């Protein structure tokens, strides 16, 4: 019933040993679900048991992706990439396509079920082995090992690259103008078309990716009140920015002058050539802040040209391939947070303002997980990589609450947020 | 007694090699306890004499425990454990009582010298080589190696449990509703089936195994109800932890203080009402165990309030699946909580504390949350389920400190009940400044290696002041001007602080403290109309900045 293809040797990277990471307990309904999927895909030959011999292990998690009915695994590869891949990433690279973010619209499909029809190196497979929960610390955990191409894994599409682009070709040239990067499990794919044509344009894909191989792009359904009908098409030629907003009639009182110049205190370090003191004389004395005291003479200029310097910077935008980006979020008002991704403090690559709505389901947690992968699918995008999140949260909230919400794929690393920010202000970017 | 079981593959870390020693030269009478005793465990074919052909080697000691009739030997494989390859390690905690069910019948059996009987694997059994000289060298060959898991042996442990895993794998098949549990030695058997109805089971059981190469001694269905399980002391319908005498001293040295403080902790999975508090805070001078300490009053206090409690013995219910698992959170003050868990009303399933320490300066509501977590993270390690969460706190409140700290956070399906230590917001600040109320612009300093400072303010009427301080910080002094500036105002105030720190610390509006001074702010707070705070650029232009640091002036140059 099998037809062994032949195997690409997976090596430790730097005299590295594999990942020994420990296996977050989970909810009963999730430690049921997987057992309902790792024993009918360990029937399909996917997966397989292992003994002691073996301490390996990597967390596997249990979401329900397009919406509700049935359950998806997922696994914290994390450390087996931060093994291998930072070799793999070499000897087998998959480079990142520029024109990418460039693009009108990029859609995103799973093409990954695709991997599994690969083996995977009988003498690696070890570093592979999972674990599943039970409830109670009672029976000995569930321990699986990976024969095939795990479908979290980096060193993964490294391998069936190859296959991609072979599968494509056709496609490919017959439409040149769009590109596409397999990132992950990822087949992102842009154009300058149409959110109705690009919409087709994709399916093409779609049809041509079953066709060619049963390959398969899982289907498009569910319909949020910013109506996603088919299609996960981010819009990269929306990328403007207008965060810092200078209060319009706020340089009335004292207090409002008060404010005026600390924000332009921060914007010191950002934009340094910064005038503000005719403004803070202003201010030079100890009044009540309801006092309306009106500006001088001179002061206004110094409100002026650093109230132009907003419009056009330089020197930021300079992104280093050799060093990681870092994301970090804050929150502000009912769904409206913010990011700023730097690389070297104050020097910002990417800001935003992850909204949503008020009459939603205001729960900080359903933001901050759906703020993070909108940071995500972006970062790959237009860097191909993924930034170290500063999160504003619990550790012990988020690593009991994130896979709950986490309709993704890749699992960004992460950090959280010990002291507080002043930023928040208004719309500030860090 | 050997198994006939497929056996595991070892290896050891790579590079490494299996050890190679000699060991110390021993007589007549020590040669002798181990001569015979190998013979029958060579007899048991446990191990097996090799020849010279066999390069590495590891020492025997020939121990006697207590003093008792039957001697034994024992072999450290120190050296082996440090080459070996590492194991997936099975000792990955213990299942916690809490959360255990109900199973009418059980019984124990000891699977103690059940691992010997395990095969090692073929190829490694070289490496547990050992040799057996006599006194006068006549036969200085005489070694034999391990056929079976030997004692300590890294693997060992780690091995058996998969063994017999594999072992009982058919038998728990067949007899699918009774559940075998296993740790250690000490082997679980329990059931919804009548005494005899279970003795049956039990018996199969120590028969089954037995076809399997290990035997189990236990007799008429062995040891039953009265369980010492891991400390814990456990009843077929009631668990709680059994000998557990903290005592006390005329002199005790931090030795001993650790192992009070210990029980306590322990002791607190169960008994309604405990605090480690004080014991612990004044633990903090880390020196060696030979220190010795003055228990404080308060320390004592508690040492004694706590005995109480655990004076009389409270009982440990079992969970039951469909019923409602459920919990609500008391607070028993200096920032420390208590939880219940539980089903039934008052019917005890599990308790415990939160108790937020080695850092200072926080929130109440804020604190209340951190608990329900360490709940939620505890009610899935357990019953992998969440509490219905009977909380002491207003909804408007609540919907306060979640839309107001930054720190994003959530709570599960959380009811609301009455207890008089409710919590909630005694005050807050204002957003916009405050019309025609004062507006203090304070200000303070230090010396930087003088120990004084001078905290004061200037109100925008012409309201000056100062207060010189001593023996405090830059940020103590920058905090207690404030106070002053809280003071010498009405009702509805404007503060326009110096302090980024300090502002911090206000706008977080957290309580009780040992810092009495941040504190007696709190209470100023507490007693306002109206308190706005405003803040601003130290050094660069706090507003009427010339003056307002000039007046505070003593040894400055800049
Ligand atoms: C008075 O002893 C007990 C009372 C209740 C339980 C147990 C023992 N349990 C157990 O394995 O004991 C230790 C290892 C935790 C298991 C089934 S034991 C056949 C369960 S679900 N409830």
């Amino acid at each position: 019933p099998i037809s062994p293809i032949e195997t690409v040797p997976v090596k430790l990277k730097p005299g590295m040993d594999g990942p020994k990471v420990k296996q977050w307990p989970l909810t009963e309904e999730k430690i049921k679900a997987l057992v309902e999927i790792c024993t009918e895909m360990e029937k399909e030959g996917k997966i397989s048991k292992i003994g002691p011999e073996n301490p390996y292990n990597t967390p596997v998690f249990a979401i329900k992706k397009k919406d509700s009915t049935k359950w998806r695994k997922l696994v914290d590869f994390r450390e087996l990439n931060k093994r291998t891949q930072d070799f793999w990433e070499v000897q087998l690279g998959i480079p990142h396509p520029a024109g990418l973010k460039k693009k009108k619209s990029v859609t995103v499909l799973d093409v990954g079920d695709a991997y599994f029809s690969v083996p995977l190196d009988e003498d690696f497979r070890k570093y592979t082995a999972f674990t599943i929960p039970s409830i109670n610390n009672e029976t000995p955990g569930i321990r699986y090992q990976y024969n095939v191409l795990p479908q979290g894994w980096k060193g993964s599409p490294a391998i069936f690259q190859s296959s991609m682009t072979k599968i494509l070709e056709p496609f490919k040239k017959q439409n040149p103008d769009i590109v596409i990067y397999q990132y992950m499990d990822d087949l992102l794919v842009g154009s300058d078309l149409e959110i109705g044509q690009h919409r087709t344009k994709i399916e093409e894909l779609r049809q041509h990716l079953l066709r060619w191989g049963l390959t398969t792009p899982d289907k498009k359904h569910q319909k949020e009140p910013p109506f996603l009908w088919m299609g996960y098409e981010l819009h990269p030629d929306k990328w403007t920015v207008e965060p810092i907003v200078l209060p319009e009639k706020d340089s009335w009182t004292v207090n409002d002058i008060q404010k005026l110049v600390g924000k332009l205190n921060w914007a010191s370090q950002i934009y340094p050539g910064i005038k503000v003191r005719a403004l803070s004389k202003l201010l030079r004395g100890t009044k009540a802040l309801t006092e309306v005291i009106p500006l001088t003479e001179e002061a206004e200029l110094e409100l002026a040209e650093n109230r132009e310097i907003l419009k056009e910077p330089v020197h930021g935008v300079y992104y280093d391939p050799s060093k990681d980006l870092i994301a970090e979020i804050q929150k502000q008002g009912q769904g409206q947070w913010t990011y700023q991704i730097y690389q070297e403090p104050f020097k910002n690559l990417k800001t935003g303002k992850y909204a949503r709505m008020r009459g939603a389901h205001t729960n900080d947690v359903k933001q901050l997980t759906e703020a993070v992968q909108k940071i995500t699918t972006e970062s790959i995008v237009i860097w191909g990589k993924t930034p170290k999140f500063k999160l504003p949260i619990q550790k012990e909230t988020w690593e009991t609450w994130w896979t709950e919400y986490w309709q993704a794929t890749w699992i960004p690393e992460w950090e959280f947020v010990n002291t507080p920010p002043l930023v928040k202000l208004w719309y500030q970017l860090e | 007694p050997i198994s006939p079981i497929e056996t595991v593959p070892v290896k050891l870390k790579p590079g490494m090699d299996g050890p190679k020693v000699k060991q110390w030269p021993l007589t007549e009478e020590k040669i002798k306890a181990l001569v015979e005793i190998c013979t029958e465990m060579e007899k048991e074919g446990k191990i097996s004499k090799i020849g010279p052909e066999n390069p590495y080697n590891t020492p025997v000691f020939a121990i006697k425990k207590k003093d008792s009739t039957k001697w034994r030997k024992l072999v450290d494989f120190r050296e082996l454990n440090k080459r070996t390859q590492d194991f997936w390690e099975v000792q990955l905690g213990i299942p916690h009582p809490a959360g255990l069910k109900k199973k009418k019948s059980v019984t124990v059996l000891d699977v103690g010298d059940a691992y010997f009987s395990v095969p090692l694997d073929e190829d490694f059994r070289k490496y547990t080589a050992f040799t057996i000289p006599s006194i006068n060298n006549e036969t200085p060959g005489i070694r034999y190696q391990y056929n079976v898991l030997p004692q300590g042996w890294k693997g060992s442990p780690a091995i058996f449990q998969s063994s017999m895993t594999k072992i009982l794998e058919p038998f728990k098949k067949q007899n699918p509703d009774i559940v075998i549990y296993q740790y250690m030695d000490d082997l679980l058997v329990g059931s919804d089936l009548e005494i005899g109805q279970h003795r049956t089971k039990i018996e199969e059981l120590r028969q089954h195994l037995l076809r399997w190469g290990l035997t189990t001694p236990d007799k008429k269905h062995q040891k039953e109800p009265p369980f010492l399980w891991m400390g814990y002391e456990l009843h077929p319908d009631k668990w709680t932890v059994q000998p557990i005498v903290l005592p006390q001293k005329d002199s005790w040295t931090v030795n001993d203080i650790q192992k009070l403080v210990g029980k306590l902790n322990w002791a607190s999975q169960i008994y309604p009402g405990i605090k480690v508090r004080q014991l612990s805070k004044l633990l903090r001078g880390t020196k060696a165990l030979t220190e010795v300490i003055p228990l404080t009053e308060e320390a004592e206090l508690e040492l004694a309030e706590n005995r109480e409690i655990l004076k009389e013995p409270v009982h440990g219910v079992y969970y039951d699946p469909s019923k409602d698992l459920i919990a609500e959170i008391q607070k028993q003050g200096q920032g420390q909580w208590t939880y219940q868990i539980y089903q039934e009303p008052f019917k005890n399933l599990k308790t415990g504390k939160y108790a937020r320490m080695r850092g200072a300066h926080t929130n109440d509501v804020k604190q209340l949350t951190e608990a329900v977590q360490k709940i939620t993270t505890e009610s899935i390690v357990i019953w992998g389920k969440t509490p219905k969460f009977k909380l002491p706190i207003q909804k408007e409140t609540w919907e306060t400190w979640w839309t107001e700290y930054w720190q994003a956070t959530w709570i599960p399906e959380w009811e609301f009940v009455n207890t008089p230590p409710l919590v909630k917001l005694w005050y807050q600040l204002e957003k916009e400044p405050i019309v025609g109320a004062e507006t203090f612009y304070v200000d303070g300093a230090a010396n930087r290696e003088t120990k004084l400072g001078k905290a004061g303010y200037v109100t925008n009427k012409g309201r000056q002041k100062v207060v010189p301080l001593t023996n405090t910080t830059n940020q103590k002094t920058e905090l207690q001007a404030i106070y002053l500036a809280l003071q010498d105002s009405g009702l509805e105030v404007n503060i326009v602080t110096d302090s980024q720190y300090a502002l911090g610390i206000i706008q977080a509006q957290p309580d009780k403290s040992e810092s009495e001074l941040v504190n007696q702010i709190i209470e100023q707070l507490i007693k306002k109309e109206k308190v706005y705070l405003a803040w601003v650029p130290a050094h660069k232009g706090i507003g009427g900045n010339q003056q307002v640091d000039k007046l505070v002036s003593a040894g400055i140059r800049k």
